């Protein structure tokens, strides 16, 4: 797995490869691995697919009912900070690493890390999953200040492009995600598509 | 495995059962577990069945070769040492054989217990084999050195028989040899089912 | 192993209008054989049979809790359990204990007290259920029964035929079996009569 | 730690007639849950009065029949005769016992006729257990094959029934029955049964199908 | 085991094969691996027998009571819902592996769910030992939109590919043919194994047996 | 270490090394042995004489174990070398066997041992 | 090897009217990593005879340069004998077994392919010196992804054309590009007939993902 | 235990 | 280490127990009894692991005691066996499981003479005669060979003789004296040690 | 530890960190992980220290008694040969991933990578060391065919100082190298010098 | 398992051994000596692994008559002593070592009597008297007690025989019979066996 | 088991 | 392998 | 050990 994810001014763009393993067999090729847990704020997968999943839907429920509650949309850092305290409290039981990103009214486009251990730091972009270790030095050497949103989707689809190449652990296709005030829009970039770069050949 | 020897008066009884195993499936209810080491030379074998047939097989090339070097039958005390000194070197190399080297030679009747652990012993009687408790008993209660012969075969006889009974791991067949001066002669082989029909409380 | 630590096996087979289930007698610990008259097959009924292989004690409680179960069920229904539901009984109970299971895997042999229809089963050790037309085998030695049962089992057999093909099974089965044997036992399941015979058979 | 055995299956039968001897056995070459091959028989032709069927560990099995054959010619040029079936046997008994410390994973049936023109099987244990038998079986499926062998050619828990000789056609009736129930059950066991008869006249080969599954 | 799922245009097709083992021997060689969970969804148990068994019906009573409170066809998410939050509640624990598929008001539905509690929703899915061989089959060969004759031949053959090349395998092809209008168990679909006949006759006559002793218990 | 073929053959199937070592027995002190009934006697020469002398360093006959003894003529370095490795033998004997060695069985040893330094390199 | 380090992965082979393909993908794996992403792990052992190799990278070039070796000293002798894919094969088993039996194996299953004297061969060696004959071969996860495919076809129909058994190739090389987390979309095909043995590559196999919208 |  | 012996004749049992107390190298105790009345006409024999075998007799002991006192009457010996059976055996799985094997020997009115053999697993089996411990090994194939159903209790004492006296000669242990006891008819009755 | 070399038309670029541990305390804070094998013939080494400088001595020695015997200067592919033989052959006993680069008259510049195991392959340009796992994909990004000797070593140094900001077992200063017909040209990156890249703080 | 004695007085050595040959839960000898003679005056006492035992004394023994052999005399018990260590200590590092423990009696014409002490490890100890086995721990303290440098022979046989009776007592093993022998100026005398 |  |  |  390789996820990603990226503040613009207005919103959030979020990425993630389609893998799931067991050992070295793909039990799906096609994965989601960015989930919704309200209107507008979603987190990306890392880790056990049980772990993730079963956090993923019993945070939906939480925030849904405390949503309903207050009358208002969730705030991004209520959502983090629920992740945070299941992650943090069952952390020596799950094995579960988190990115939380979306919209709210109040502090707009957030990025949200709730790695293994369960801590949570907000972050311009964030990367995660085994594949995101082959990235890092590119990241750092693309991240630009002030990206608008379509560059961070290109940002995005080449980070991710380039872990899959290399990590055996990520692969198939690119689901993005862009959310901001007016909504949420995916997309996958599959097979041509997806960013190319040769093997350096003799 | 139960196997039994005993001295008495008339020589040497030499009982075995015929069962073999692979844990606990029965391999064989067939085996010779008394070898014929030469005409006044017996072996017998409990353990691993591989490891008592060819260490005594190995004992008997030795023995025919001390005969052509000597012009004389080894005796059983030398016999059962060449095997002592043969496994000795194997010690703690997972070899498993319990023998029994009985004979008659100018010291009379001839009975040694060698075993892989390194121990020769010479004794009266000697019972062997995962059975070897159960046979100890009724071979103790009955035994004496003035048995009259057939007295001997039916004390031999049932105490590798009572073996089979208790002990999962003998069966078979029972299968009686008796040393005698002049060489051994293989007395009987009863079928354990056949010698319940018969006895006997 | 644990299964193998008292040994034992039972088979059952069915018939026309009949079933037969059959048992070693041998109670042993390891090498030692402690008795030769050891019950592993226990009436739930008139024309209804459990067998048991597995470790003696648990064959013993697992008999027991069971017919307290049974005994209750019959008082308070109107009836004889049927063999289905009887099967179903048993996995429940085996099932309760799925993280630390009774050691023994029972077969169930009768007729349907209604219909008078053969039934044969048999169950795992947490309660799987196996509903069979030929036979069913339980034990240290169910390879050898296997063997024994697929080559000599066929359909639409008599009380007498069948008598036959369960006792040879089994006493050729246990007879390639160290801790299996000391006695073989064969119950005939029939409408109107249980006939109960112990075999002729080899005790080492 | 590297393991240098893996189990790859295989069921042996050899019964002894008064004049030939059968060696049977399953073509099926497993590995974990997997098959190799459907068609990789056991059975061996030593000479040609003698075969030997060999199942386990399949590099073993290469290995050991390799070692043998180089063996009966070495015997031929030294002593200007073909080797005896119970010669094979005592030398191979030493071959496998040479390896007590690190056995020839190999289970071993020896069919062949004797010095008579009659029937002789010999069955052996990984490093060198062996005996002469009317008839036995050998490998994964043994436990299943013996006991209805022991009935009807041994004539065992039987009364009452006259202990004929075993005709070549029975004897063949059973080794085709014993691996069909086998294929029943044993998971390794299946493909195709090929049985070798040896007699005066020689090697003969007959081959049934058994369960593809 | 093999079992499987596939969506066509019109409903699901679940498949599975027969065997069922003890270590490396055959148990039973007619076992019946696709379970009904309701009368529109019905889900194949690989692993654990008892596990999938125990599995596969608490959940179908449970929604039996769901559906008899609601007056409403039950809908497949729910039994995903009930099924991977118990495996997950045991942390693996329950060795059940499922292929689950139906057809409700949304339309047809096919998951996967682990022992560990994680589902993958897919339209099409292979679980136990002879997953990879029927997947391979899946990937060779699967169309989107497929009739119900070609879903069916494809689900066969993936079970097939499973029967053949994997030794945990065996026996029969179970079918279950899942649509708006239909509901097709077909049990066995295929018998493409069959015993080979008993060549010698081993009918030992009365008296062959020794006895040692009898008793005769008359009934009513 | 030295290979050399020291004992070889002549051309009229003669041992000369063999037959030069029987030379210097002949030169060595007379030695008699006699096997009476119930009783068997060894008897040897000089040596030296010599007032000087401590006449039990230089003794000619030699027990080999309890029932078992030699006297030898010849190079009586030589003598010392065979009559230890006999003594050697006959502990090896009783050890493997339990009984004393025979006369024979050691005579054979001693006999071997010689045969042997007449046919290999480099003695 | 008791640790292998750079690793190859499944190694195909399916026997032809006329001749034996086999396939095999250009990466060499450092654990989950993708690392050396354009090698061969096919070899051209004489003109009769090519060797395909999964496993350890550094033992398949010890394979190699010993083998290499010995098809130059047969050659030299100029003598009309050659090694045949059969010997080969033998050969080849014999080192696997004998380096087994000394507790340090070379840590490969390979396929080797010929044809020679109007026969085609394929044969297959494992690290613990396992060796057989069959019309279709997978090493590794095309033991279980690759091989069933090609069975079922090889039933149906026994004697296959080459170029039917090159899209079979290709069929199964997109399934295990699929579901084998260690492959790569980068392979070679090598061919043995009456004129010898070719290597083509690099290849790669169209991919469809469709499914990625039907998450259904 | 039996397995599926 | 322990030995029990129980056989069972037409009307009676006779059974027998070693008399020694063992810790590490050294017998800390020469006149040990490991026989419990638990009624007028049964015996319980226990041996095990120190701490268990008391504790585990002595309950079962009170609680037949228990029902005498609530009854008026005494359980059977086949009923106190089955009583013992139930608790070894719902402890077995339980954090209190008791590491003792018994011999139950025991007269009823009615059934007549009983021995019960009982291992720490709680399989129970009736037999006309058992023995426990290692020295079993050596003592049944002896009761085997000479035993018979109408065995009179002269001839019993005799048997039991033979086999004490196997171990003094083939045992390794040193068990010099046991406690014999028989129950009949007339309840239990106490023989005089055999000793060496 | 950090390493890379790549190839341009005419020679080699060779860079690395220098930074050597023992658990997580830095033993030399300046280390040579470039080490001259011939006059134009240099490997990189990571893994152990005491390995590397071995089988380094070892090899020096070997090619330079190899190169007196033929008279003529050495083949890079037999260095890296003589690399991969004792590599490969004491693969379970030592430590060693290795980058052998450098330049002769038959071949021109040759970059070939011997890592753990001992195989040997030749490429553009090579990574290894620890660090190397976080540049893959800015090298796979990066790298163009027909590259300058100058734009060889800005992307030598950018990389390793992307590795060296993120790995922890990588650090200190950047030593470059290049090696051509004309010689060796050898430098130091440090302080100032080594390629900037902002931690990415919140808007 | 084994019991060794040695008790020296002025002019002598009284050694002692059990005469039990065991194996797992039997006895399979009541007649087994553990007394080796190197010489006419020492005895070598040896217990231990089996194999071991007879082989490692057995290539003393025989080694020192060879010595007998070449030099025309003997070694002396202290000699011997050294001898038998040096040995051992050499074996102990090796690929053979041998897991046997050791007494070591003798009288020599101008020393007088002499009792030797090694253990396994082959440190070599001269002591007025000493045991080895289990039976030791319960026996040495009885020598302690009784011990003097000028006991007499006729009172050392009652004090081995105070030792011997200990183990009947308190002993867990089943050592019903011993060895006895003494050495002095004349040789190596046989006194009856001690038995129960 | 299974992850992403 | 085989015992006896 | 001392690691690069
Ligand atoms: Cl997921
Ligand atoms: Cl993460
Ligand atoms: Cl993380
Ligand atoms: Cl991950
Ligand atoms: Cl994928
Ligand atoms: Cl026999
Ligand atoms: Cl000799
Ligand atoms: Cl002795
Ligand atoms: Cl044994
Ligand atoms: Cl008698
Ligand atoms: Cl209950
Ligand atoms: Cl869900
Ligand atoms: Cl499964
Ligand atoms: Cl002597
Ligand atoms: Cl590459
Ligand atoms: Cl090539
Ligand atoms: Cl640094
Ligand atoms: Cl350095
Ligand atoms: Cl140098
Ligand atoms: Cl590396
Ligand atoms: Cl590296
Ligand atoms: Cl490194
Ligand atoms: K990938
Ligand atoms: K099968
Ligand atoms: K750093
Ligand atoms: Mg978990
Ligand atoms: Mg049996
Ligand atoms: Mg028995
Ligand atoms: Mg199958
Ligand atoms: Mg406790
Ligand atoms: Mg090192
Ligand atoms: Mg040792």
């Amino acid at each position: 797995t390789t996820i990603m994810a990226v503040q613009f001014d207005g919103g959030v763009v979020l990425g993630a490869d389609s893998r799931t393993t067991t050992g070295s067999y793909i039990a799906n090729r096609v994965t989601d691995k960015l989930t919704p847990i309200h209107d507008r704020i979603f987190c990306c997968r890392s880790g056990s697919a049980a772990d993730t999943q079963a956090v993923a839907d019993a945070v939906t429920y939480q925030l849904g009912f405390h949503s309903i509650e207050l009358n208002e949309p969730p705030l991004v850092h209520t959502a983090a900070s629920l992740f945070k305290e299941m992650c943090y409290r069952y952390r020596e039981d799950l094995m579960a690493g988190i990115i939380i990103a979306g919209w709210d009214p109040q502090e707009g486009g957030q990025v949200y890390s709730v790695p293994m251990g369960g801590m949570m730091v907000r972050q311009s972009f964030a990367i995660g999953g085994s594949g995101s270790s082959y990235i890092y030095g590119y990241v750092d050497a693309t991240y630009r200040e002030g990206m608008t949103k379509e560059e961070c989707l290109q940002f995005t689809a080449n980070a991710l492009a380039l872990a899959m190449e290399r990590d055996g652990s990520s692969g198939g296709v690119i689901r993005l995600a862009a959310i901001a005030e007016s909504g949420v829009e995916r997309q996958v970039l599959l097979g041509d598509q997806i960013p190319k770069f040769a093997v350096a050949t003799l | 495995t139960t196997t039994l020897a005993f001295k008495f008066r008339h020589g040497v009884i030499v009982a075995a059962d015929s069962r073999a195993t692979a844990g606990a499936y029965i391999a064989s209810q067939t085996v010779k577990k008394v070898i014929e080491i030469n005409p006044y030379l017996l072996g017998t074998m409990a353990g691993g069945a591989a490891d008592c047939s060819f260490w005594e097989r190995l004992l008997a090339r030795q023995c025919r070769i001390y005969e052509l070097r000597n012009k004389e039958r080894i005796s059983v005390a030398a016999a059962s040492k060449l095997l002592a000194n043969m496994v000795y070197q194997y010690k703690g190399m997972g070899l498993s054989m319990g023998t029994m080297i009985c004979g008659w030679d100018k010291r009379g009747p001839g009975l040694y217990y060698v075993d892989s652990e390194g121990n020769r012993i010479s004794g009266a009687t000697f019972s062997v084999g995962s059975g070897s408790v159960y046979a100890y008993g009724v071979m103790d209660r009955g035994y004496s050195y003035d048995l009259e012969v057939e007295q001997a075969y039916d004390l031999a006889r049932r105490a590798i028989y009572q073996a089979t009974y208790r002990d999962a791991y003998s069966g078979g067949a029972v299968n009686l040899y008796h040393v005698r001066e002049d060489g051994w002669i293989r007395v009987s082989s009863d079928n354990v089912a056949d010698l319940h029909e018969k006895y006997s409380g | 192993s644990i299964m193998s630590y008292n040994g034992g096996a039972v088979m059952a087979m069915k018939g026309k209008n009949c079933v037969a289930i059959a048992a070693d007698r041998r109670f042993g610990i390891q090498a030692q054989m402690v008795t030769t008259d050891f019950q592993k097959i226990f009436p739930m009924g008139d024309r209804l049979y459990i067998g048991l292989a597995g470790l003696a004690t648990d064959v013993q409680t697992v008999a027991q809790r069971l017919k307290f179960r049974l005994n209750l069920y019959e008082l308070k229904e109107g009836r004889q359990i049927k063999p289905y539901t009887l099967m179903s009984m048993v996995a429940n109970l085996l099932y309760e204990k799925r993280f630390g299971p009774y050691y023994t895997e029972p077969v169930i042999a009768g007729l349907d007290p209604k219909t008078f229809k053969p039934f044969i089963c048999s169950l795992d050790l947490i309660g799987c259920p196996m509903v069979t037309d030929d036979f069913v085998v339980s034990g240290t030695c169910a390879e050898q029964m296997y063997g024994m049962c697929e080559s000599l089992w066929e359909p639409n057999m008599d009380p007498d035929h069948l008598f036959e093909t369960i006792s040879q099974a089994m006493l050729n089965a246990v007879d390639r079996d160290a801790v299996s044997g000391m006695g073989v036992i064969v119950h005939i399941i029939e409408k109107d009569k249980i006939t109960t015979r112990t075999l002729k058979a080899r005790m080492d | 730690r590297f393991s240098p055995y893996v189990f790859n299956g295989g069921t042996i039968l050899a019964i002894a007639g008064e004049d030939f001897a059968i060696v049977a056995s399953d073509t099926r070459l497993s590995e974990g849950f997997s098959i190799h091959t459907r068609d990789s028989p056991k059975c061996y032709k030593l000479t040609d009065k003698t075969v030997i069927g060999c199942s386990g560990f399949h590099g073993d099995c290469l290995t050991l029949t390799k070692i043998i054959e180089a063996r009966l010619k070495m015997y031929k040029h030294s002593n200007n005769k073909a080797m005896t079936t119970g010669a094979i046997a005592a030398m191979l008994s030493t071959i496998l016992y040479s390896r007590r410390f690190f056995p020839y994973y190999v289970y071993n049936i020896i069919g062949g006729l004797d010095e008579e023109g009659k029937g002789a099987v010999y069955s052996f244990d990984p490093v060198g257990s062996y005996q002469r038998d009317s008839f036995k079986a050998g490998g994964s499926a043994s436990a299943m094959l013996q006991p209805l062998l022991d009935n009807q050619v041994g004539f065992k828990n039987m009364q009452n029934v006259e202990h004929v000789p075993l005709s070549l056609d029975r004897a063949m009736r059973l080794v085709k029955d014993v691996f069909i129930s086998a294929a029943e059950r044993d998971v390794y066991t299946g493909d195709a049964l090929r049985i070798c008869i040896v007699t005066k006249e020689g090697i003969r080969e007959e081959t049934v199908s058994l369960r593809k599954d | 085991t093999t079992i499987a799922g596939v969506v066509y245009k019109d409903g699901i097709v679940l498949g599975a094969d027969t065997r069922a083992t003890e270590g490396m021997v055959v148990a039973d060689k007619n076992c019946s691996k696709i379970h009904f969970i309701s009368p529109n969804i019905y889900c194949c148990g690989a692993g654990t027998a008892a596990d999938t068994d125990m599995t596969t019906q608490l959940i179908s009573s449970n929604l039996e009571l769901h559906s008899l409170s609601t007056g409403r066809l039950p809908r497949v998410v729910t039994a995903n819902r009930m099924l991977k939050q118990m495996l997950f509640r045991y942390q693996g624990y329950i060795g059940a592996a499922l292929v689950l598929g139906g057809v409700d008001v949304t339309g047809p539905h096919l998951y996967s769910i682990y022992p560990h509690g994680s589902t993958d929703k897919l339209p099409y899915v292979t679980m136990g030992s002879g997953s990879l061989a029927a997947m391979a089959v899946f990937e060779d060969k699967f169309r989107p939109d497929m009739e119900e004759e070609e879903a069916k031949n494809l689900v066969s053959e993936a079970i097939a590919a499973g029967i053949f090349n994997d030794l945990g395998s065996g026996s029969n092809i179970d079918l279950c043919v899942i649509s708006k209008n239909k509901l097709d168990f077909l049990r066995p679909y295929t018998v493409p194994n069959k015993k080979g006949t008993r060549l010698g006759r081993y009918r030992c006559e009365k008296g062959t047996t020794a006895v040692l002793t009898e008793k005769i218990t008359p009934l009513e | 270490s030295y290979d050399r073929a020291i004992t070889v053959f002549s051309p009229d199937g003669h041992l000369f090394q063999v037959e030069y070592a029987q030379e210097a027995v002949k030169k060595g002190s007379t030695a008699v042995g006699v096997r009476g009934r119930d009783i068997v006697v060894l008897g040897v020469e000089k040596k030296s004489v010599a007032k000087l002398q401590d006449e039990r360093t230089v003794r000619k006959i030699c027990a080999l174990d309890d029932n078992v003894c030699m006297a030898f003529a010849g190079l009586t370095a030589d003598a010392r070398i065979v009559i230890n490795r006999a003594r050697v033998e006959c502990q090896s004997h009783r050890l493997t066997v339990e009984d004393p060695v025979t006369v024979e069985y050691i005579t054979r040893y001693i006999a071997s041992l010689k045969q042997r330094y007449t046919q290999s390199n480099g003695r | 090897t008791q640790n292998p380090m750079v690793t190859g992965t499944s190694v195909l082979g399916v026997k032809f009217e006329g001749g034996v393909v086999i396939a095999a993908d250009m990466l060499g794996s450092y654990g989950s990593l993708a690392r050396f992403r354009n090698i061969s792990r096919i070899m051209r052992v004489n003109n009769s005879t090519m060797l395909g190799a999964s496993g350890d990278y550094a033992d398949f070039q010890y394979l190699k340069q010993v083998l290499g070796q010995m098809v130059i000293d047969e050659e030299l002798l100029g003598d009309g004998h050659s090694y045949s894919p059969r010997a080969i094969h033998s050969w080849l088993t014999r080192a696997m077994y004998s380096r087994r039996s000394k507790m340090n194996p070379l840590w490969n299953t390979m396929v080797i392919g010929g044809y020679a004297d109007g026969e085609s061969f394929l044969g297959y060696v494992d690290m613990l010196g396992v060796a057989y004959e069959a019309p279709s071969l997978a090493t590794g996860y095309g033991a279980y992804l690759a091989q069933p495919l090609l069975r079922e076809v090889l039933e149906k129909q026994p004697v296959l054309s080459q170029t039917e058994a090159r899209d079979l190739v290709e069929r199964c090389m997109r399934v295990l590009y699929y579901r084998d987390a260690r492959s790569y979309n980068r392979f070679q095909i090598a061919t043995v007939t009456e004129k010898g043995v070719e290597i083509e590559g690099p290849l790669s196999t169209e991919t469809n993902w469709d499914i990625a919208h039907m998450i259904s | 235990i039996i397995t599926x | 280490m322990e030995y029990l012996i129980g056989i069972q004749g037409p009307d009676y049992v006779l059974v027998a127990s070693d008399r020694v107390a063992a810790s590490n190298i050294v017998q800390m105790k020469d006149d040990h009894d490991k026989m419990f009345k638990m009624s007028e006409k049964i015996l319980l024999l226990c041996v095990g692991e120190a701490g268990d075998t008391v504790q585990f007799a002595e309950y079962i002991q009170k609680n037949v005691q228990l029902y005498k006192m609530r009854n008026g009457y005494e359980l059977s010996p086949t009923a106190a066996a089955n009583f013992t059976r139930r608790n070894l055996a719902d402890c077995l799985r339980s954090r209190t499981p008791y590491h003792v094997n018994l011999l139950l020997a025991g007269y009823d009115e009615h059934e007549g003479p009983a021995l019960y053999y009982m291992d720490y697993l709680a399989a129970l089996a009736k037999a006309p005669f058992a023995a426990h411990g290692y020295g079993a090994f050596l003592t049944l194939s002896i009761l085997d060979r000479y035993y018979t159903p109408t065995i009179s209790r002269e001839r019993a004492v005799e048997l039991l003789r033979k086999c004490l006296e196997e171990l003094q000669k083939r045992f390794i242990l040193n068990l010099p004296t046991f406690s014999v006891r028989i129950i009949d008819k007339n309840g239990i009755h106490d023989l005089d040690n055999i000793s060496f």
